[PDB]
């Protein structure tokens, strides 16, 4: 439903409505009142005297919605003061009548579930890479780009470790506490809109790592040898370069027009699509080119077919993401988990598929294991 | 001192390396071939801006098991059959069974009976291909005869790695033979095949 | 006169054997078993040569240990500096099948050759410009398979055609000819003397060769398969040859037969290059099974191994003073062992 | 030294039999596939049939398929061709040759130039 | 014809060839036992030279 960002946010609001509403407040005569001001919790005029100040609850509230008419109460002394109760602490509140749904609650087994995937897809990722750079023998133009595309994916692990633990930490430093000074300094800052675009960026470019790499596969079997050395430069610009040419126009229109929340709140739906355009783009590419080369796979076979051209395509579905063209408000559930729960392991099939499995590196492996035995 | 002869040596090397870069550009697109059936004579041909540079031996001695060696890294082994016919069939035997060409391809190319092969008397026209217009049965089923003897030696101990691709007489083949050769090993490096 | 011409030929070699057995009182290994040995020998590629295209089927080193040359299929002859990696030159060749190569004992040129029949020596002293085709020594109906240079002026080359020839480089002709062998010569190797070379052929035999008088005057028979190398002991006084039959053979002069056999039960695969070290205790042969083997030429076991190549190790050579071994290899690469 | 020594031959009634033996020595026998080949008079030399290492896989040509059979016995380095059915066609100088390298299952040994792995041949006449 | 040619001079070949003088198997072993273990001590490769002098580092 609602989350401590989303509250926080609409506590925002709610406190500019509060600072409005009392700067437009009339003065009272008798002047015999209580000073107005802000509480952090809900907003209080001037106290008449001997009587119980009365306001709605906060509409800010997790819980609001489920208790809407109920209203929060605040005591002034005789004298034209709140009831202080003493010299130090606040004064009396009565906010009872309100007291009872966030994502990462109701959603903790699938949470735990892409945090396992993207682990293992990290673990089994930067194994691949090492293995990768180290034999030596597998440095080559395909294997560049799978490096690549790995190093992607460690970028897209990293910006999900790198999320996950920032909210945890800020949710628990966040605990039995509504001042949130810390949440105002850090939303307000220029590094979180940094960390935000740093994120978009690596999502941006690992689907356009698999989008290189989809692309580099059809030039292999469609295209006759081109030049190698420009053509891999011209393929690691497009993957690390290109996500610029619309995440950092994202994150400046975003800047220049919207400014608030972070960019956390598309509210327009078309900032939104300026940046997912290219990604649903580069989807619909690497589909078309799982289906040329599954046609092309076919044509090899037909020139008994059933398990090799299912292997086949259970090997490039995770190279080329073509679980995204099907992925791609009402029961959002389901989709939700599988799109999350593919994602995650996406990388770790990869990795699995493209290293562990690879007959070359294996071949490479038996050579080391034999090198070990001569020694 | 050694600093200036080794950025001179440094230098060299750095021209070399430009030099080898632009060879290996030039080297990768063209696809070298072999034919059999100075002491070698080249043929370039180019079809659909690719270039074929095809090798035929001159003047060499009839023991080839060694020389042939040199060919385990070409793109395809053109073999051309013109009794002879089974002496070409021992002799592609020969090659598709090498240690060191087992990892190429042959675009086979046939030409030109019953009481040399006796299994000509039991064999009959397959039914996955069909005739050129104009033919006789009887010369189909000699030509299919006759390719069918080349391939069931393909198809023992081919094991996926090189495959065998008759053709009756053309480029426009061996060039289309290339690529395919070229798509299947491509998809054996990812494992597609 | 053919049928009693073959039998007489039989009871001379059946003499020939005889005469030999009658020095083969004790072996090599008998008399050899006193020996410590050597034990496991360590090496690790101190400098992997890159940048050939294509595979590499030879390499020679200089006299100097510091600069070789290798030829690659590609059609190119590279001259390496092995101390610092960097490449001197890089010679364009008009053959692409180049199957041979050597580095002249001053280094003033280098020769390559290989199915085109001609054996081009290109001059590295380069008075005017950069490297030039000096000379090309056609006259072969072969392949050009082994080569080395006795001096700047003569050299010797072996082919296909079952013949080797001695070649004078100023006039471009042949002064000697060896017609013994009847099969493909594929390796030869210059005694440290220059005064008599050995070469081994596809007829399984091993034929020693004068170069000034052009006649034959020892043969060894002792393989069962097709000779691909061959390398004089540093002595002058014997060669070890290495043939397809998994079997390295050393061969004496004066013997007149195999002194010794190096082979082992799990290698299966030829030998294509062998080459002694300094002192000659060290047999270093080139096989087919992707790695290098070092051999003890008196004990007869695998003192080391260089398995670093990924892929068939065509030529294989040691330097003049011992330092170091740079291996080639079909995987397009040079990989310095020492 | 490696050496094929081929025994039997000279003349047979068209129809008849004929067995041929070749010693093999200088090599060991059970590694090396080892093959037949012939040189009729007027004409080059043919491979004929040839046998496995361990005997395992077996060929003939269509000329000699089913009145030709070959068999080697590794126990005495000995190759055997029995010959069945003899045409008058069949006459020719009977070679035999060995595989060049071991192991291997290619053979290039019908070559003209005399090659090395083959005996002095034993002249079949019909 | 060229057939009995080349055998006869074959044969003349390795007539001259027998007659040529021979040395016992064991004084020849002797001898190569002899040369290596004069040429050990200077072999680089029997012997790794410590890394302080080797040129390949
Ligand atoms: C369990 C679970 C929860 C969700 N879910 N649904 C929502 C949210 C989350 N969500 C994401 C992380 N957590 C979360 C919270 C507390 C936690 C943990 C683990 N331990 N603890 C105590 C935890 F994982 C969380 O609840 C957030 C609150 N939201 C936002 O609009 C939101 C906040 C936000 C903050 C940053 C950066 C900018 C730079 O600085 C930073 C501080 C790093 C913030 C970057 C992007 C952000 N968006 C977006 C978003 N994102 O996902 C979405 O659907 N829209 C759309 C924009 C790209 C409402 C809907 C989804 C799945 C599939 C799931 F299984
Ligand atoms: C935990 C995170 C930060 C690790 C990041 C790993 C990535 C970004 C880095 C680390 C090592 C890098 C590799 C080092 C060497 C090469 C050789 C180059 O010719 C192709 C790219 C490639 C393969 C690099 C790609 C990017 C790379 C894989
Ligand atoms: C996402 C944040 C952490 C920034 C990390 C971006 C990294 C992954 C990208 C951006 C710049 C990229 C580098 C730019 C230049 C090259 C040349 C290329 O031939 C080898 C890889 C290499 C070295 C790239 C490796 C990957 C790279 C380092
Ligand atoms: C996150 C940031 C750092 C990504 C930067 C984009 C990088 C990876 C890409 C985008 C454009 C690319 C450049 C495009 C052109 C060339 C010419 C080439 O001969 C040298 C490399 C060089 C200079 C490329 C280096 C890598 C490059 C700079
Ligand atoms: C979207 C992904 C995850 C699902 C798998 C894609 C499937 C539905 C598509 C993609 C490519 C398609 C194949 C392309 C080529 C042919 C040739 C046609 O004459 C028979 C069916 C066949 C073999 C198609 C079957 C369906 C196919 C495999
Ligand atoms: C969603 C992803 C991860 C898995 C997709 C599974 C389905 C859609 C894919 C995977 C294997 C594919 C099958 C592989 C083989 C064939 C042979 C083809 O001639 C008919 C279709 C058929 C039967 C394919 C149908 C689509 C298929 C079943
Ligand atoms: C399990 C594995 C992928 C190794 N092998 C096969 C083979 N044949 C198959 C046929 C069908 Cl129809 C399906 Cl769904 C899966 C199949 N998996």
């Amino acid at each position: 439903t609602v989350s401590l960002w989303e509250t926080v946010q609409k506590w925002r609001e709610y406190r500019r409505q509060c600072q409005r509403s009392l700067t437009e407040d009339p003065p009272p005569a008798t002047d015999l009142f209580c000073n107005r001001t802000f509480d952090e919790y809900a907003c209080w005029p001037d106290g008449e005297p001997g009587s119980f100040v009365n306001v709605s609850c906060p509409w800010y509230l997790p819980w609001a919605s489920s208790v809407p008419q109920g209203h929060v109460y605040r005591f002034c002394t005789a004298e034209g003061l709140w009831l202080q109760k003493d010299n130090s602490s606040l004064p009396w509140r009565d906010l009872s009548e309100c007291e009872e749904s966030s994502p990462e609650e109701q959603l903790l087994f699938l949470y735990i579930i892409y945090t396992v995937g993207y682990a293992l897809s990290f673990s089994a990722l930067v194994i691949a890479s090492a293995i990768l750079l180290g034999f030596r023998h597998l440095h080559c133009t395909r294997n560049y780009i799978h490096l690549n595309l790995f190093a992607s994916f460690i970028l897209r692990a990293l910006s999900v470790f790198i999320k996950d633990a920032a909210l945890k930490w800020m949710y628990s430093t966040a605990a039995q506490q509504h001042q949130w000074d810390g949440l105002l300094s850090y939303q307000d800052s220029l590094s979180c809109r940094l960390v935000f675009l740093l994120m978009q960026y690596c999502v941006a470019a690992n689907y356009y790592w698999l989008l290189v790499e989809g692309v580099y596969l059809y030039t292999l079997l469609a295209f006759s040898v081109l030049s190698e050395q420009w053509i891999f430069r011209l393929y690691v610009s497009i993957g690390w370069g290109v996500p610029l040419l619309f995440v950092v126009p994202w994150g400046i229109v975003k800047y220049l027009y919207e400014d608030e929340g972070c960019w956390t709140r598309n509210s327009n739906m078309n900032y939104w699509l300026i940046i997912r355009l290219p990604i649903l783009f580069a989807i619909g590419v690497n589909f078309l080119i799982f289906v040329r080369v599954i046609c092309i796979v076919v044509s090899k076979l037909k020139a008994d077919i059933k398990c090799r051209l299912a292997k086949s395509t259970l090997t490039l579905i995770p190279l080329l993401g073509t679980h995204e063209v099907i992925f791609a408000g009402t029961l959002r559930f389901i989709k939700l988990f599988t799109e999350l729960s593919f994602t995650s392991f996406q990388g770790l099939m990869v990795a699995i598929l493209y290293c562990f499995v690879n007959n070359e590196v294996q071949l490479e492996f038996r050579k080391s294991w034999e090198r070990w035995r001569l020694e | 001192d050694q600093r200036n002869e080794e950025k001179a040596q440094r230098e060299a090397n750095k021209k070399i390396e430009k030099q080898l870069q632009k060879d290996k550009q030039v080297y990768r697109a063209t696809h070298r071939l072999l034919l059999l059936g100075s002491g070698i004579f080249e043929t370039k041909f180019q079809v659909d801006k690719v270039n074929f540079h095809m090798f035929d031996v001159g003047a060499q001695r009839d023991e080839r098991r060694k020389w042939i060696q040199c060919f385990n890294d070409v793109t395809a082994i053109i073999f051309v059959v013109d009794n002879r016919l089974q002496a070409a069939l021992k002799l592609f035997d020969s090659i598709w069974n090498n240690k060191w060409l087992r990892d190429t391809s042959v675009i086979l190319f046939l030409n030109k009976i019953e009481d040399y092969f006796p299994e000509f008397a039991r064999y009959t026209t397959p039914e996955d291909a069909t005739p050129e217009p104009g033919e006789d049965p009887r010369v189909t089923r000699a030509k299919y005869f006759i390719r069918d003897e080349f391939l069931r030696i393909s198809t023992a101990s081919g094991d996926g790695r090189h495959y065998c691709y008759p053709h009756f007489t053309n480029i426009r083949r061996v060039f289309n033979d290339c690529r395919d050769i070229i798509q299947r090993m491509h998809l054996r490096q990812y494992e597609l095949l | 006169e053919l049928d009693q011409l073959r039998q007489e030929a039989e009871q001379l070699k059946n003499q020939i054997r005889d005469a030999r057995k009658a020095c083969a009182d004790a072996t090599l290994s008998q008399i050899t078993n006193n020996i410590d040995p050597v034990g496991r020998i360590q090496m690790r590629t101190r400098r992997t040569l890159r940048g050939h295209l294509a595979k590499i089927y030879a390499m020679h080193w200089g006299t100097d240990s510091r600069l070789l040359v290798s030829a690659s299929q590609d059609g190119k002859l590279i001259i390496w500096d092995s101390y610092t990696t960097n490449k001197v030159h890089a010679i364009p060749l008009r053959s692409s099948w180049v199957m041979t190569c050597a580095y002249a004992p001053s280094g003033n040129y280098v020769a390559c050759g290989g199915l085109d029949n001609i054996c081009s020596i290109y001059n590295l002293k380069t008075r005017e410009g950069n490297v030039r085709v000096s000379r090309e020594l056609a006259g072969h109906t072969g392949y050009l398979s082994c080569c080395r240079f006795l001096d700047d002026n003569q050299i010797v080359t072996s082919s296909g055609d079952t013949t080797c020839a001695l070649w004078d480089i100023e006039t471009g002709q042949q002064t000697t000819t060896f017609t013994g062998h009847t099969g493909d010569v594929m390796s030869l190797s210059l005694a440290p003397d220059t005064r008599l070379f050995v070469s081994g052929a596809c007829d399984a035999s091993a034929k020693l060769w004068d170069v000034r008088e052009g006649m034959c005057r020892q043969t060894f028979t002792g393989h069962e398969s097709d000779i691909n190398a061959i390398c004089f002991f540093p002595n002058g006084n014997a060669f070890a040859t290495g043939s397809d039959d998994a079997t390295c053979r050393l061969f004496d002069l004066r013997a007149d037969q195999e002194l010794m056999t190096y082979s082992h039960d799990n290698i299966i695969c030829g030998i294509t290059s062998v080459s002694f070290s300094k002192s000659g205790r060290l047999l270093l042969a080139g096989y087919d099974d992707f790695n290098c083997n070092v051999w003890d030429a008196l004990k007869a076991d695998r003192a080391g191994v260089l398995a670093g190549h990924d892929n068939r190790v065509s030529c294989l050579g040691v330097t003049d003073d011992g330092m170091a071994v740079a291996t080639g290899s079909w995987d397009s690469f040079l990989k310095i062992w020492n | 030294q490696v050496q094929l020594q081929e025994s039997g031959g000279g003349l047979v009634q068209p129809g008849g039999s004929l067995r041929l033996s070749c010693a093999a020595s200088g090599f060991t026998f059970s590694n090396y596939k080892m093959n037949w080949v012939r040189q009729a008079p007027g004409k080059g030399l043919e491979w004929v049939s040839d046998i496995s290492q361990s005997g395992a896989s077996i060929s003939y040509t269509g000329s000699v398929k089913g009145r030709f059979t070959i068999s080697r016995d590794n126990a005495k380095n000995t190759l055997y061709l029995q010959m069945n059915s003899l045409k008058p066609e069949d006459t020719a100088v009977y070679y035999c040759a060995r595989c060049p390298a071991p192991f291997t299952r290619d053979c290039f040994d019908v070559t003209s130039t005399t090659y090395a792995y083959r005996g002095q041949g034993t002249q079949v006449t019909v | 014809t060229a057939s009995i040619a080349q055998a006869r001079k074959l044969v003349e070949q390795l007539k001259m060839e027998a007659n040529i003088d021979r040395i016992k198997v064991s004084k020849a072993a002797a001898d190569l036992m002899a040369y290596c273990e004069a040429h050990a001590k200077e072999d680089p490769l029997l012997t790794p030279v410590p890394a302080s002098e080797n040129p390949f580092r």
